[PDB]
């Protein structure tokens, strides 16, 4: 893993463009297991909470 | 290991079954096994409070070893002479182990070339 | 070129990304002025209150008494009994009573025949 | 003594004599001395001089006895009289039950720490006193309910003496 | 360089 | 119950022939002491009750109710000053009169030995709550408020009425000690099975229990904090201890006619606290709370054993301090903005810091955090409720769950974040108000020391 | 002390109710659009886009900069659910029908590996362990009055 | 000087207090302190008593 | 709304802080930097309103399809680590006049420099309430924008909040 | 410090009865675990100051 | 409890590959290592989870 | 945090010391009262890059709103003054 962590940091240094890989997104934003739990989960309780066991 | 290939990606009866060993007689295949002895007595592991799974064969060297511990106390940078004893007799115990199954993978493929001669010439 | 942005009920369309915010006619722009002049309205409504030093209590806001008001006592007024209300409310209302009842009935009915057969382990069940 | 040794037993202690082998001092027992010196003395001349102030002024208290009443069985039945003495024995019984079952429980967790790691062979006397006791427990006071009454205890046992008084009976046919 | 830290008051 | 009962009497006297400014310091002085002369009742004894005379008796049941309903009123004082500053002497009088006559039913309801003295006073305490909500209220909705609680009430005591007199022509006696002895079990009839609804409906709708609960948000809204103080703390458990004294007479068949109440506590608690969750008044948030919380009181007296008894107990006690104290921080709120909603005063932890911990402490207390008595009672109910029925699990899981949702969602709501700018008038906490907090959160703490004395006969 | 003309009626019919209602809610006519006329006890209030405050423009002045209103504005119908600290509606990354299919597909693989490493362990070869005094049948709460069935290991 | 009078009222009073709250009220009621059994080893003397439990049998002497 | 100019302005600094994220390394940031800018060189003035937009749009899509899922943000900005971080300590001043006299004597000077500002904004405020009905239109503000004091010793309209405000690490 | 746990843990996990698929995921972590341990030295210490120039 | 660990001290060290925070990168190593000691405990070593604790 | 506050001088001097290591104005020609768009003949986005260098060297983000109404030094120190309640 250091031998592979060290190679791939220097490719940082080397002087070139990049791609938006979809791997790398999955992993900088958690596997959107937040992303959709935290965003779904609330609506749906605070609009259950609402729209039936209130109103 | 080595043989889960053998295990899954291969033939089933060449490769032992660790749930159910041993399968054949405890006697079949030497002449006369002399019984494993224990050195130490149950009144006196009972006496050390030494774990149930430490209550196996290679008990009687922890009990030395801890002995060691308290009757050196400060001295954890000590008592090694009785760690390995207790760790040798452990590997011997584990060898043991191999050796059971090691004779237990051949007996199988003994009991294949005997089923496989009589059924094949028949 | 690149794929298009997929909109969901939670995740708001970019509003860069929204083909209204490029062309701006002569309507449309119209249209942002009143919503300023209004909003800058307020804003200065707001403010000569907020200012003033002789001032001291609360700036009541009918936005927000509107907003509680028809949250909670105006919505029985506005009700009708339909097709929607009604089997909504019999789904959320007592489905779930219903549901609730045979799980537990059933859970224990099933486990009073474990004890008078004797076959419920109670050995140490000395608190109920 | 604090409390009687036949109701909470004791096995005797068993302490090894020390037997050193590194030339080190063990600071424990250094430690043991300066505590003794700076902890056990001060404690000890303090709790004396008040226990003496307790040998001054000495008075007594009693265990309540109750003496026996006649129980709900001879109570006659709609006769409150009788029934109300019945049923506060019953419940001053039924409090003793109740710690009758914690010295049991009691005693078997100790064991299980006394005897440390050799505790599921060493305690066999208190695991099945403790078992045994439950079970009695279990049979006079259990699904009787919040609302318990020596009505309704009674009532648990004649069904169970029914139902054990049946088997018997097949059993003996055979 | 001391300033004045606002803060409710902390007396009631 | 005589040396609770004048002195309370004369609580009357001394408020109408007091000065005319010391009206509020004689009142709150002496019914204090009323309270402190409360503890006598606690000589308990493990066998038999406490009986006084043919008409009143104290058990472990009636005992922590007594204290805490004397112990409310020179609370109520307090709490009422504020808000009655500018009210005319005589009608200020009668309002402290109308808290003595409440208090002096409810200490006689409590003890009442016979089932029909309890139902003449359980229904009399509605004449002084109904006034108090009625006339002393801020709100037009008041007036409706008033009818709302009054005929939830009757329409349920009315049945129960006919109940008890039907019980006492067969039984021939309505004596609670009688009945222990004279019981005998319920036959499976319709005739029974309309028996017990009468016995119960007057109390579940009291509780309440969730269905017939449209009045409690009502009632504990508009009433003025006096009322709300005890239309939460004292008059919801009403309806518990006559459950707990009236299930003695309707076995076995509570067996299964408590699965339908089961059914409506267990779910109605998820519908309640879901409630919550969504409130746009700080009050009526506080008022669904308490729904939630006397939900698990219904299921805790439906199943019958010894652990639910314990639980009920210790919980209606814990719930009363709570609930009296979190009606009490939203009253200091309004008494500074004059409204109820509860986003429009926010970030009050920079502006009141001390009031702000008085929010956290009866908020930890509200979501039942260990080892408060809240807790204790919580505790020993999912305990009971599981042995019931081990799915039971869930639902008290899920009620935990959203329960810590919504107390921390007005502790975040009102205390935290940034204060409005336009709110210019939020003076420091007065003494009044601090006390008026500690008195309700110190007992609390405390019977966390010593929780035997509210665990009920079952202990 | 607000009269019942400026506070929230019914479904607007005419036109001209319609004028009215945009005016008591300040709001462009254009703009107020009562939600739909379901039954379900919504009334005229208007309905806003379901926007959470939490996508508004951080840096305009606010009248409540927490909130993200300003004062006199008309308040979305489920304003305390999209308050900045509950729920999120902002334009992600990543779009939402891929996010789903992501996720779900990392955890369905996750799990059915799962089970395969189940039925397949790994193991190294050795006989089960052995231990003295019929494995230890008096040390394990064995009752010593029971006759145990005789356990013998031998050397190999 | 500071850490002096630290360490007597922090170490010194408390531990007066706890041991004497221990000595005198906790281990005056039974099993409210229970300690482990010492472990006892092949070959050792008990205080109690005097008894030298056999030291053990022979050892198949082993190396490495 | 905002323009055209306004858009492509904007979107050229998020590119370049987005790009920044990429990058890292200063050298390779410069390196395309100014890479970047040049796309932009390319397409200046151009005309053709029309044409002009669809290259904006096309802009706006690579620009979504290319942006760091984790942008750099300042630490005290919209997404910060230390966004708000001190609103807990900014105490407003109206609370000053509830504090209690005695200790209020802790701070003589500061609270007489107070009766000042006090002193001064009630005086003021009648005029500001001048200066904004004659500078206003008959249908109200159209704008947020106010105007400034046109006299000497005026002080401009609403201004007690924007100058006392409080500061931004007032502990 | 962490040799004298670690280590024995995976030593342990490789030579126990276990799921084959949940030992894969240990050892293949413990490889994750030398790359984002060298993403900080390598973002922080190594390389050219990348803060601002006050500081 | 092995597998639970398992997956914990995969998924939660993935994530940690593209962190830029700081902190975040530290914090994503805490749920590795609390996945590794559950592994640990799913092993039937429990003293060399607590270990682990401890170092 | 221990931070060194900041001083008139000190934004001032850092202000200039950023733009005369740019590329594009001539550092001699260069005044506190000097436009970028009418003076130093600057187009909008290079002014655009002058914030973004502006914003790396006192660490905090400038509305774009308002980052694209300073066309003076002058603007920008008192921006930034403002902004961090900087008086003397
Ligand atoms: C701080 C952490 C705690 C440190 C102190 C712990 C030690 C200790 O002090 O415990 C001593 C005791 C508990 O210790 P104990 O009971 O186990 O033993 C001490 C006494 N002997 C040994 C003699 C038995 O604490 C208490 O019991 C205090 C009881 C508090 C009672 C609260 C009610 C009084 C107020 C009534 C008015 C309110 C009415 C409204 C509520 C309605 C109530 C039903
Ligand atoms: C039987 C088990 C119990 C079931 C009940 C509990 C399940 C969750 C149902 C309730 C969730 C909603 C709670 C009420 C809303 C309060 C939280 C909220 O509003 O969102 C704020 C937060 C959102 O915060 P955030 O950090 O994710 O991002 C918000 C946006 N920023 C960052 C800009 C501020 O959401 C949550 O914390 C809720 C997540 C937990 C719910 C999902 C549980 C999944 C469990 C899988 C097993
Ligand atoms: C280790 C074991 C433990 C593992 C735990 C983690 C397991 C995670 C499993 C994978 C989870 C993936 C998420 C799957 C749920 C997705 C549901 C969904 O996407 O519905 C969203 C719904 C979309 O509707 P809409 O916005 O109108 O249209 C979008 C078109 N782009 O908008 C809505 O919200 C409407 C309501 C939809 C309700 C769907 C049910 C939820
Ligand atoms: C079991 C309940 C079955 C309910 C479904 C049947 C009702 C239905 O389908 O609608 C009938 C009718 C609406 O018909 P329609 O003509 O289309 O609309 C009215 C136009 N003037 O409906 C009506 O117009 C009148 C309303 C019908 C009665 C509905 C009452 C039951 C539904 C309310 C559930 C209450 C939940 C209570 C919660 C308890 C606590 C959990
Ligand atoms: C114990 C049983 C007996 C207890 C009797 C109740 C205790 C007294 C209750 C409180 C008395 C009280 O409220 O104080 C009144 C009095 C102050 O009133 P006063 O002396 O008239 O001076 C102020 C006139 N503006 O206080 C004093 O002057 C003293
Ligand atoms: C909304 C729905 C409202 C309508 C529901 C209530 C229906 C009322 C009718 C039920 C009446 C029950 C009844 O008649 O009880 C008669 C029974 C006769 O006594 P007995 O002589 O012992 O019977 C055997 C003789 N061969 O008497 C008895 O044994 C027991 C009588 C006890 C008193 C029953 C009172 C009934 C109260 C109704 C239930 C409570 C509902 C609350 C809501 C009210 C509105
Ligand atoms: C908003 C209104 C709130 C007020 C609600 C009023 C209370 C509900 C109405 C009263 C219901 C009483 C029950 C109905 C009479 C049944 C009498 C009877 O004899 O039932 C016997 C039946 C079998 O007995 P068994 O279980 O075999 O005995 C062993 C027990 N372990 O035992 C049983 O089957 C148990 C009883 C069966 C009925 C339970 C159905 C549960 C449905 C969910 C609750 C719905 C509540 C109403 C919702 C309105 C909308
Ligand atoms: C949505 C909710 C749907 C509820 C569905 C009810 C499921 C009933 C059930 O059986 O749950 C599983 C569990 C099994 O029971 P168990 O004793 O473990 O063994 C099998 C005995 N037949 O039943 C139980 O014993 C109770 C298990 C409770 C699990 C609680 C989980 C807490 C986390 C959420
Ligand atoms: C049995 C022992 C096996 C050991 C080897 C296991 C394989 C390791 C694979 C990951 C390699 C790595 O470190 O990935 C490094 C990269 C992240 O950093 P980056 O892309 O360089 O930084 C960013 C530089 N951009 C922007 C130019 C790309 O990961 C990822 O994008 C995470 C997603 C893939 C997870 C798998
Ligand atoms: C010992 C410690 C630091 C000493 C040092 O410089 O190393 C000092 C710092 C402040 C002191 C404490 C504070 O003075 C507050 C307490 C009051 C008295 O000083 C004695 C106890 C008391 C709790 C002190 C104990 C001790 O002297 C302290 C704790
Ligand atoms: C037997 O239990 C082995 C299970 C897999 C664990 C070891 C995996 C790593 C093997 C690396 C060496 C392979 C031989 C070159
Ligand atoms: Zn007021």
């Amino acid at each position: 893993g250091f031998i592979l962590a060290l190679e791939i940091s220097n490719m940082t240094k080397n002087l070139k463009y990049h791609y938006p890989s979809n791997a790398f997104k999955f992993s900088t934003l958690l596997g959107y297991f937040p992303t959709i739990m935290h965003r779904l989960a609330p609506y749906m309780n605070l609009s259950m909470s609402q729209k039936s066991a209130s109103s | 290991g080595a043989h889960l290939a053998r295990r899954y990606l291969g033939d089933a009866s060449v490769e032992p079954d660790p749930l159910r060993m041993p399968t054949f007689p405890p006697d079949y295949g030497f002449p006369e096994r002399k019984e494993r002895e224990m050195v130490a007595t149950q009144q006196e592991m009972n006496d050390a409070q030494l774990v149930l799974q430490q209550r196996d064969y290679c008990a009687h060297y922890l009990i030395r070893f801890l002995k060691c511990k308290r009757d050196s106390f400060p001295n954890f940078l000590a008592c090694k002479h009785e760690r390995h004893d207790w760790d040798y007799c452990e590997h011997l115990d584990y060898v043991k182990r191999m050796k059971e199954f090691e004779r237990e993978r051949r007996l199988l493929q003994r009991k294949k070339r005997r089923e496989q001669r009589e059924a094949d010439m028949a | 070129s690149f794929p298009k942005y997929e909109a969901s009920r939670l995740s708001s369309l970019p509003t860069t990304l929204d083909p209204a915010e490029y062309d701006i006619s002569s309507e449309t722009r119209k249209a942002q002025a009143e919503r300023l002049a209004i909003r800058s309205r307020l804003k200065r409504e707001y403010q000569l209150q907020y200012y003033d030093p002789s001032r001291r209590g609360v700036i009541e806001d009918p936005a927000l008494v509107r907003w509680t008001y028809a949250r909670s006592a105006n919505i029985y007024p506005n009700f009708r009994p339909n097709t929607k209300t009604s089997l909504l409310g019999a789904l959320f209302g007592i489905g779930p009573l219903v549901f609730w009842y045979y799980v537990f009935k059933t859970d224990r009915d099933r486990k009073e025949k474990l004890i008078q057969e004797g076959k419920l382990d109670r050995t140490f069940n000395i608190s109920y | 003594d604090s409390w009687d040794k036949d109701v909470y037993p004791e096995p005797p202690r068993r302490t090894p004599a020390p037997s050193p082998q590194t030339s080190l001092p063990n600071p424990i027992t250094y430690l043991t001395k300066a505590f003794d010196l700076l902890v056990d003395r001060p404690v000890t001349l303090v709790r004396e001089f008040i226990e003496r102030q307790h040998a001054k002024n000495k008075y007594y208290y009693y265990h309540r006895e109750f003496r026996r009443v006649p129980d709900i069985t001879e109570c006659q039945e709609k006769d409150v009289l009788c029934m109300f003495e019945a049923e506060m024995q019953w419940r001053r019984d039924y409090k003793v039950d109740q710690e009758i079952v914690n010295i049991i429980q009691e005693r078997l967790k100790a064991c299980q720490q006394r005897e440390g790691e050799s505790h599921r062979q060493n305690c066999a006397k208190e695991l099945e006193q403790f078992t045994q006791v439950v079970k009695a427990y279990q049979d006079r006071y259990h699904d009787l309910g919040a609302h318990y009454s020596a009505r309704k205890c009674l009532a648990k046992q004649k069904q169970r003496m029914l139902a054990e008084r049946k088997a018997a009976k097949e059993a003996a046919a055979a | 360089k001391r300033l004045f830290i606002i803060k409710p008051s902390g007396f009631y | 119950m005589l040396k609770y009962i004048i002195p309370t009497i004369m609580l009357m006297p001394l408020t109408w022939l007091s000065k005319n400014n010391m009206i509020w310091v004689n009142s709150t002085a002496h019914s204090l002491l009323i309270s402190f002369t409360s503890l006598l009742l606690m000589n308990q004894f493990g066998d038999n009750s406490l009986n006084f005379s043919l008409l009143f008796f104290s058990d472990s049941l009636s005992t922590p109710l007594l204290i805490l309903t004397m112990w409310l009123l020179p609370l109520m004082l307090m709490a009422s000053q504020h808000h009655l500053s500018k009210e005319n002497l005589t009608r200020k009088k009668l309002f402290i009169t109308m808290l003595i006559s409440l208090q002096l039913f409810l200490i006689m309801t409590f003890t009442a030995m016979e089932l029909i003295l309890f139902y003449i006073l359980f229904e009399a305490t509605l004449v002084p709550t109904l006034i108090i909500i009625t006339r002393w209220g801020n709100q037009t909705e008041r007036l409706n408020a008033g009818l709302y609680f009054l005929f939830y009430t009757l329409a349920g005591s009315l049945p129960l009425l006919v109940a008890l007199i039907y019980i006492q022509n067969t039984v021939g006696s309505l004596n609670f000690l009688m009945l222990q002895y004279w019981v005998q079990p319920v036959h499976n009839s319709w005739s029974n099975v309309f028996m017990w609804l009468a016995c119960m409906m007057a109390f579940m709708v009291k509780m309440p229990l969730y269905g017939l609960h449209l009045w409690l948000p009502k009632a504990h809204v508009e009433a003025p904090i006096a009322g709300s103080m005890v239309l939460a703390a004292v008059l919801l458990k009403l309806g518990g201890y006559g459950m707990l004294r009236i299930t003695l007479i309707l076995n076995p068949m509570t067996d299964f006619m408590a699965y339908p109440f089961i059914m409506l506590s267990l779910w109605g608690m998820i519908m309640t606290s879901s409630i919550c969750l969504r409130q746009t008044d700080l009050k009526s948030l506080i008022a669904y709370s308490s729904v939630s919380h006397m939900a698990l009181v219904i299921v805790a007296i439906l199943i019958q054993t010894p652990w639910s008894y314990m639980g009920a107990t210790a919980l209606m006690i814990a719930h009363g301090l709570t609930s009296s104290m979190l009606f009490c921080l939203a009253n200091s709120n309004y008494e500074r903005i004059h409204s109820r909603t509860m986003i429009l005063a926010r970030g009050l932890q920079t502006l009141l810091p001390l009031m702000a911990t008085w929010w956290l402490l009866a908020s930890l207390t509200n979501l039942a955090l260990p080892p408060t008595i809240n807790l204790i009672g919580e505790l020993f109910v999912v305990m009971s409720t599981f042995s019931w029925s081990n799915i039971t699990i869930i639902l008290m899981g899920v009620n935990m769950v959203i329960t810590a949702l919504y107390s921390l969602y007005m502790l975040i709501m009102t205390q935290r974040g940034k204060y409005t700018y336009h709110i210019n008038n939020i003076s420091p906490s007065f003494t009044r108000e601090n006390a008026l907090m500690s008195l309700h959160i110190l007992p609390l703490l405390l019977l966390t020391l010593n929780p035997k004395i509210i665990l009920g006969p079952l202990y | 002390h607000i009269t019942k003309d400026m506070l929230p009626g019914p479904y607007p019919k005419t036109p001209e109710e319609r004028a009215a209602a945009a005016k008591k809610y300040n709001m462009r006519v254009e703009d107020y659009e009562p939600y739909p006329d379901d039954g379900t006890g919504y009334g005229d209030y208007p309905k806003l886009p379901d926007r959470s405050q939490q996508e508004r423009d951080p840096w305009y002045d606010w009248d409540h900069p927490d909130l993200r209103l300003n004062w006199g504005e008309p308040m979305h119908w489920d304003l305390d659910m999209y308050i900045r600290n509950r729920v999120d509606t902002s334009p992600t990354p990543v779009n939402w029908n891929l996010m789903c299919k992501h996720l779900f597909g990392f955890v369905a693989f996750m799990l059915f590996m799962f089970w395969v490493g189940e039925t397949y362990p790994a193991y190294q070869p050795v006989g089960p362990k052995q231990y003295p005094y019929n494995n230890l049948y008096l040390e394990r709460g064995g009752d010593p009055n029971k006759e145990p069935e005789p356990v013998v290991h031998y050397e190999i | 000087y500071r850490h002096s009078i630290f360490a007597f009222t922090h170490v010194l009073i408390p531990v007066w207090i706890i041991h004497y709250y221990l000595k005198y009220h906790v281990t005056t009621k039974p099993y409210t302190i229970v300690e482990k059994k010492p472990r006892i080893f092949p070959g050792d003397t008990i205080l109690e008593t005097g008894e030298v439990i056999p030291p053990m049998k022979e050892f198949p002497d082993q190396h490495h | 709304y905002l323009t055209h100019q306004q858009k492509v302005l904007r979107l050229y600094k998020r590119a370049l802080r987005h790009l920044e994220s990429w990058c890292i390394h200063r050298d390779k940031y410069r390196y395309f930097a100014c890479l970047l800018r040049a796309r932009f060189d390319e397409h200046k003035n151009e005309k053709d309103m029309v044409k002009a937009t669809q290259l904006l749009r096309e802009a706006e899509e690579e620009f979504w399809h290319g942006q760091h899922p984790q942008p750099y943000i300042f630490p005290e900005s919209p997404g910060g680590t230390s966004y708000e971080r001190y609103e807990c300590y900014k105490v407003p001043e109206w609370c000053l006049d509830d504090w209690h006299p005695s200790e209020k004597a802790m701070y003589p000077d500061y609270f007489a420099k107070r009766e000042q500002w006090k002193k001064l904004r009630r005086e003021s405020w009648e005029r500001e309430v001048k200066q904004l009905q004659e500078e206003t239109p008959v249908g109200g503000p159209r704008t947020e924008a106010l105007p400034p004091a046109r006299k000497q010793g005026d002080l401009p309209p609403l201004w007690w909040h924007i100058v006392t405000r409080p500061r931004e690490r007032p502990m | 410090t962490g040799f004298y746990s670690k280590d024995l843990i995976i030593e342990a996990a490789n030579t126990s009865y276990t799921n084959a698929w949940a030992l894969l995921m240990t050892l293949i972590a413990t490889s994750f675990t030398a790359i984002y341990s060298t993403r900080i030295i390598f973002f922080a210490l190594l390389g050219q100051p990348r803060f601002p120039t006050l500081v | 409890t092995l597998c639970l660990g398992a997956i914990t001290t995969l998924f939660t060290a993935m994530c940690a590959l593209t962190q830029n925070d700081i902190k975040k990168i530290i914090a994503f190593s805490t749920s590795s290592q609390l996945g590794l000691m559950m592994v640990t405990i799913g092993i039937n070593q429990p003293y060399l989870a607590f270990l682990h604790i401890c170092t | 945090s221990d931070a060194p506050p900041l001083t008139l001088e000190g934004i001032k001097d850092r202000v200039l010391y950023v733009l005369k290591l740019y590329d594009k104005i001539d550092p001699e020609k260069l005044s506190v009262n000097s436009h970028f768009m009418k003076d130093l003949g600057l187009d909008s986005l290079d002014q655009v890059e002058i914030i973004m260098a502006m914003e790396d060297e006192f660490g905090f983000e400038i509305p774009d709103i308002d980052a694209e109404k300073l066309m003076c030094p002058q603007e920008i120190v008192d921006y930034i003054a403002d902004k961090k309640d900087v008086y003397e």
